[PDB]
C-alpha cells in the first residue's frame, strides 16, 4: 500500500 | 518582445511538466491541493498563498504574468508550500525535488 498527501492506494505489485 | 519569447518558452516548460515523462513524481502538483483529504486539515493554516501547475497554466493563458520571472516565482511558489508543510523525510518532498530540478535546469537557459 500506498499513502501520498491523504491519497491512499493499493500498488499493483502488491 | 524578448518578454513575450520567453513567456513562450515558459508555456513550453510548464508543458513539459505536465508531460507523462514526468507524471510519476509530478501528479502532486497537477490540481489545487485537495485540503478534503485526510491528513491534510490545516493545509489552509500552515499554507497562505496556495499554487499548483493548473493556476500556473491558467494564468499563463489569461496573460496574467508580465515577465517570466513573475512565471517562476510562481512555479518556486508551488514548490516551496510543499516543502513548508511537508515533513522533510517525505515523499512527496522528494518527487517536488525531481520536479523542481526539471523545472530549474529548463528555466535557466531561458533566451536572453
Ligand atoms: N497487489
Amino acid at each position: 500500500w500506498k499513502t501520498i498527501k491523504g491519497k491512499t492506494w493499493r500498488t499493483k505489485q502488491c | 518582445s524578448k518578454v513575450s519569447e520567453q513567456l513562450k518558452c515558459c508555456s513550453g516548460i510548464l508543458k513539459e511538466m505536465f508531460a507523462k515523462k514526468h507524471a510519476a513524481y509530478a501528479w502532486p502538483f497537477y490540481k489545487p491541493v485537495d485540503v478534503e483529504a485526510l491528513g491534510l486539515h490545516d493545509y489552509c493554516d500552515i499554507i497562505k498563498h496556495p499554487m499548483d501547475m493548473s493556476t500556473i497554466k491558467s494564468k499563463l493563458e489569461a496573460r496574467e504574468y508580465r515577465d517570466a520571472q513573475e512565471f517562476g516565482a510562481d512555479v518556486r511558489l508551488m514548490f516551496s508550500n510543499c516543502y513548508k508543510y511537508n515533513p522533510p523525510d517525505h515523499e512527496v518532498v522528494a518527487m517536488a525535488r525531481k520536479l523542481q530540478d526539471v523545472f530549474e535546469m529548463r528555466f535557466a537557459k531561458m533566451p536572453d
